[PDB]
């Protein structure tokens, strides 16, 4: 994934 | 000089009350396990150094924080690791950054108003006498 969660 | 280890004692029992109140707190239940490496892949690409409030726990019974210092060293760990992962884009990503500062905050403010400065220089004292 990129940055950020969820 | 049990009187070193009263006051070693002492601390992380005021060490713990601080945790606890942080970790049982909504707010911050993000911080209170490590990252989800399944859910958040690039976690740990991004920080090499990662800490939470279990692991601050842990490691006030290994007899790791000698000083409120070393404390607020690993609190502020938390808070840096958080704002330099979350970009500043989403309201997911403000949402969490805005905890991490608000958990740093508290855990500040609690030790200013219930710490005695000269408890915290005693400790500061000992630590470098060893």
């Amino acid at each position: 994934s990129g940055r950020g969660k969820g | 000089s049990m009187q070193e280890e009263d006051t070693f004692r002492e601390l992380r029992i005021f060490l713990r009350n601080v945790t606890h109140r942080l970790a049982i707190d909504k707010r911050f239940r993000v911080f209170t396990k490590p990252v989800d490496p399944d859910e958040v892949p690039d976690y740990v690409t991004v920080i090499k150094q990662p800490m939470d409030l279990s692991s601050v726990i842990s490691k006030i019974d290994l007899h790791k924080y000698l000083t409120v210092k070393d404390y607020l060293r690993d609190i502020d760990l938390i808070c840096s690791n958080a704002l330099e992962y979350n970009p500043d884009r989403d309201p997911g990503d403000r949402l969490i950054r805005h905890r991490a500062c608000a958990l740093r905050d508290t855990a500040y403010a609690i030790i200013k108003e219930e710490l005695d400065e000269d408890f915290e220089q005693l400790c500061e004292e000992i630590q470098e006498s060893r």
